[PDB]
Formats: C-alpha cells, structure tokens, sequence
C-alpha cells in the first residue's frame, strides 16, 4: 500500500536522523576529507604570454 | 638623429623667411606670378633623412613618386603612375626588374601591426601592372601578376610566378617555380619552362623598352608648348 509507506519512511529517517557520528569517515582525497585538493592536477587549457607590456 | 630635425626645422624657418621676402619684393614691384597653381609634385619626394637613391643607369617615369629610403638598382624601370614609397623603411629595387604602370609598394606605414617588414625586390623581377605588393620580400628571377595583393611578410621565392588578381595570404612563401591565384592564393599547377625563359625575356624587352622611353623622355621641354599655354 502507499498509505503505509510514507509513514514508514518518514520514521526512517527521523530514527537513522537521531544517530549520526559527528565525524562521520570520509576519504582524505574525498570532497571533504583530510588531503582533498591536495595537489590538484593543473587545469588543461590555459597558455602564458611572455612579451607583455613592450612598446612599438 | 634629433639634433638634426633641429637644423632641418630651423632651415624650414629661414627658407620660408626668405620666401617671403621674395614675395613682398614680388607684389612691391606689381607682379602677382607668385600666385599660379602650378603641380609641386617631385618624382624623388624625400623626408628628413632618407633622400631615396636611385641608379643613374636606371628610368624612372615623371609621374611615379618614389618617397622614402627606396633604393633602386642598375637597369630597372619605374614606369608611370607607381607610388613606391619607402618611408618606414628601405624599399631594395632589384637590377634589372621592373615596376609597371599604376603600381606601387608599400611598407605597411602604421607600426602597431607587429613589427614592419622592409620589402626586398630581387633582380629580373617582372612585376606586373596594378600590383600592390604591401611590404613584402620578392626573390630574383621572378613574375608577379597584374592585380595581384601581396601582403607583408610573404616571401616569393626564386620563379615563384603568381597568377594575376592573386590576394596570397601574409606570410604565406609561394613555392618555388609555382603558380598561386585565385581569393586566396591557391595552388594551380607548376611552372613549365617556356614560361621560365619567358619571363627572363619580357625583362630583357622592358628594360630595352624603357631604355628607349629614358632616351626619348628626357627630350628638351619644346618651349613651343610654353609659349601656346602662356598665349591664351
Ligand atoms: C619680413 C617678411 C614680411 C612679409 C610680409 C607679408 O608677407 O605679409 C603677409 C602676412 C599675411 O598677409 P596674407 O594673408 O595676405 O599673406 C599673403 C602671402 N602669405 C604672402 O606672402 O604674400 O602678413 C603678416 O601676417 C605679417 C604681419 C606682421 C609683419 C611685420
């Protein structure tokens, strides 16, 4: 039945909600981890100008 | 250098100064001949200090302008009409080439795109009528186009014939003993060798040809022409 699943579900989540480990694991190179953007690969396409500034 | 400009400035200053006194000397004593519109055009117009050099050997027609550093070598013709100017920087005729009617040569005047390119002109270069060649270099043994628009820094190599109205990219060297034409310059075919003597002749018989102009326009001016302008 519907009806007797989003009574369910909702009581899922307010019972897993209630428990959570305030440091939760993430992997260091995870987006929230201990060594994320740790040394990132450089980005692809981007070029340096050297004679800038000169005159004539 | 800038000491120079000074004199040539203070020269101005006293020329005109005098000028002027010859011209109140003039209308003091009742004659206002001073006042005719006569052409001021110089075939060899110069600047400050580049004062174009020209072969004694070589014709140069009444209506070309030759301004700037413009070199010229032995036996090339500067026919009517071309406005070869040389100003930025040097302008190397080839000896024995020609510059036909209603041609000229640039050096690409304006400074700001990039660095300006001296234009070379090699020997026996039979440049063709109309051509625009903007500042770019052009080997010996050579023929260019009527029409033709070259463009600066494009280096036409040794029997690099270039079809008529060509529009060959900047920078873009035409091979040798090849034939590019069209908008843009695009490959057609190869040279063949009755055209590579051909050209060598057709440079022979314009510097022949101009010769004979140089011997007979350099005709006395015939003061009979003066006294009909005069009386009328
Ligand atoms: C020593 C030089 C004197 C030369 C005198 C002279 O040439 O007068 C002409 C000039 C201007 O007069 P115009 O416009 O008719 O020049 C007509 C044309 N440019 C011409 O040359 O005729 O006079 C002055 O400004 C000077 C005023 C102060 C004068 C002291």
């Amino acid at each position: 039945d519907v009806d007797r699943i989003d009574k369910l579900i909702a009581h899922g989540e307010a019972e897993y909600n209630k428990w959570r480990h305030p440091d939760p694991y993430i992997v260091p190179w995870a987006p929230g981890g201990s060594k994320f953007c740790r040394n990132p690969t450089p980005p692809a396409g981007i070029e340096i100008v050297y004679n800038y500034g000169l005159e004539d | 250098g800038t000491l120079g400009r000074a004199f040539y400035s203070v020269g101005f200053w006293i020329r005109e100064t005098g000028q002027a006194l010859d011209r109140l000397g003039c209308r003091l004593q009742g004659k206002n001949y001073f006042r005719e519109q006569l052409s001021r055009h110089r075939t060899l117009m110069n600047v400050f200090d580049k004062a174009p050099i020209v072969d004694k050997e070589a014709f140069v027609a009444p209506s070309a302008s030759v301004i700037g550093d413009v070199h010229i070598g032995r036996g090339s013709s500067i026919w009517y009409g071309c406005v070869l100017r040389g100003d930025v920087n040097t302008v190397s005729v080839g000896s024995g080439t020609n510059i036909q009617d209603n041609s000229l040569v640039h050096v690409a005047k304006s400074n700001l795109s990039g660095k300006v390119h001296p234009t070379i002109i090699g020997d026996n270069v039979t440049i063709g009528h109309s051509a625009v060649l903007h500042g770019c270099t052009v080997e010996d043994e050579t023929f260019i186009g009527m029409g033709a628009t070259l463009l600066d820094g494009v280096v036409v190599e040794k029997h690099g014939m270039v079809a008529a109205g060509a529009l060959v990219r900047q920078n873009t060297r035409i091979p040798s003993g090849e034939v590019w034409g069209g908008n843009p310059a695009r490959f057609l075919r190869k040279l063949t060798d009755e055209e590579i003597a051909f050209i060598s002749q057709s440079a022979t018989n314009y510097s022949n040809l101009a010769q004979a102009h140089a011997a007979e326009n350099a005709k006395p001016l015939n003061v009979i022409e003066f006294e009909k302008v005069l009386r009328k």
